[PDB]
């Protein structure tokens, strides 16, 4: 369905702003 | 190449562990690792850490108990090389 999906798509990506926010608060990051 | 990062938030009074603030793949990944470059937040190359890491927690909440032996062994190192300057 077009519009659920979109709903979903943008819930993701607004999840993603928040937390790319958060991250200048971190103290340690790992990496592969 | 292929990528993934998590980051962790953690002071030694408030938290009893370290807060996952983000976890990322590809581009995402890239993203915390630069953003935290420049905010001069220390970055450590773990691999079979971060794979380990990954799927295990999530945003926003406290890694498990389980965890704390590789993670605290990592923040000592960061503090560690931090000390003389």
């Amino acid at each position: 369905p077009e519009v659920k999906s979109r709903i979903k798509a943008r819930m993701r990506e607004l999840a993603k702003s928040r937390m790319m926010a958060e991250v200048p608060k971190a103290t340690v990051v790992i990496t592969n | 190449p292929t990528h993934i990062a998590i980051a962790l938030k953690y002071n030694p009074e408030k938290d009893k562990a370290p807060v996952v603030v983000a976890k990322g793949k590809g581009t995402i990944a890239q993203k915390i690792v630069e953003i935290a470059e420049n905010y001069s937040i220390p970055v450590v190359r773990k691999p079979e850490l971060a794979r380990a890491l990954y799927p295990a927690v999530e945003v926003g909440k406290e890694i498990s108990p389980k965890f704390y032996k590789a993670v605290a062994e990592i923040i000592a190192y960061v503090m560690f090389k931090k000390k003389k300057v």
